[PDB]
């Protein structure tokens, strides 16, 4: 039902300090299930959700020398790209990496992705098609240049289109309801006199999954988006999300103000007002 | 599980 | 490189009710680069025994942390959170406010 993969790298090197930090974090939805990190203690890939823990030794001894061998093939990658930019020996830079596959309800591959960035920029990402690069910039077009060369494009959109869809089908066959199941938003409206003349209606949605959720207030039908506070969907830690929108109201207006919650969790959105 | 194909940027 | 200061919210896992268990959130994001430090106060003292997520970044490459404590607030508690980054040249508080 509209699930996806996706692993998270971060590679940052520091020239004093020893060898470069590699982390991964992997994802089903918006579900964290694994991690590895090169400073552990014994770097083992370890589980983060109680679904994967089912999965026995070789699963983290695979997964394991797999993250090994990434980093070695990250530690390479700084280098180049430390070249590229003709940046000093001196500074410590950072490596992100973002691959993975969006299926539909029949389970085959949707959408693809595999991107980079280097110390916080766009560097090069594979195009929706699975067939071409965008660079960022002139360093980035060296990647692209080698990359388009070896036909390397073709080896990744057949990784996505194939072993990554069917982890994907395996770990929502492990994850049965923990994955499948969209939990709605718990939905109430605060109201906070600012003067005499003024409150905010502050709109809440919380211990909601997955995070995708639309929050609106409404004027007598007509959107008031300019006029909307708007926070970032936040993390509760219970593996849920909260998000609110606030509206300054003249008083006696109240009632003109409806508050309108999308999830997928919610067969239709529903309206708020001030009660 | 993560992919066993490495590229070098 | 672009360096890029922490967005930080504070807030509570459920709704805050004075003298029911709870936990206090710090959520930082949008920070470049990776390294920073969280700190939770009750009354300007550092919270000894607080979890933080695994370094993680959204698809628009934005990192992110979740920093949280189990806390039972009142009426008298001050929570905040505290930040410290490259980007600042002091520490960043914002204090915890249940009404947001």
């Amino acid at each position: 039902g509209s699930h996806s993969m996706r692993y998270f790298y971060t590679s940052v090197s520091r020239p004093g300090r020893g060898e470069p930090r590699f982390i991964s974090v992997g994802y089903v939805d918006d579900t964290q299930f694994v991690r590895f990190d090169s400073d552990a203690a014994s770097p083992r890939e370890e589980p983060r959700a109680p679904w994967i823990e089912q999965e026995g030794p070789e699963y983290w001894d695979r997964n394991t020398q797999i993250y090994k061998a990434q980093a070695q093939t990250d530690r390479e990658s700084l280098r180049n790209l430390r070249g590229y930019y003709n940046q000093s020996e001196a500074g410590s830079h950072t490596l992100q990496s973002m691959y993975g596959c969006d299926v539909g309800p029949d389970g085959r591959l949707l959408r693809g992705h595999d991107q980079y960035a280097y110390d916080g920029k766009d560097y090069i990402a594979l195009n929706e098609d699975l067939r071409s690069w965008t660079a960022a910039d002139t360093a980035a077009q060296i990647t692209q240049r080698k990359w388009e060369a070896a036909r390397e494009a073709e080896q990744r959109r057949a990784y996505l289109e194939g072993e990554c869809v069917e982890w994907l089908r395996r770990y929502l066959e492990n994850g049965k309801d923990k994955l499948e199941r969209a939990d709605p938003p718990k939905t109430h409206v605060t109201h906070h006199p600012i003067s005499d003349h003024e409150a905010t209606l502050r709109c809440w949605a919380l211990g909601f999954y997955p995070a995708e959720i639309t929050l609106t207030w409404q004027r007598d039908g007509e959107d008031q988006t300019q006029d909307t506070e708007l926070v970032e969907t936040r993390p509760a830690g219970d593996r849920t999300f909260q998000k609110w929108a606030a509206v300054v109201v003249p008083s006696g207006e109240e009632q003109r103000y409806t508050c309108h919650v999308q999830h997928e969790g919610l067969p239709k959105p529903l309206t708020l007002r001030w009660e | 599980s993560p992919r066993w194909y490495f590229y070098y940027l | 490189m672009i360096q890029r200061t922490p967005k930080i919210q504070v807030y509570s896992r459920h709704p805050a009710e004075n003298g029911k268990s709870n936990f206090l959130n710090c959520y930082v994001s949008g920070f470049h680069p990776s390294d920073i430090e969280v700190d939770l106060l009750k009354n300007g003292e550092r919270i000894e025994k607080v979890e933080h997520s695994d370094l993680s970044f959204s698809k628009d490459w934005s990192f992110y942390l979740l920093y949280y404590t189990e806390f039972t607030p009142t009426e008298k508690d001050e929570y905040a959170c505290r930040v410290n980054h490259v980007t600042l040249s002091q520490p960043k508080i914002v204090k915890w406010d249940r009404d947001m």
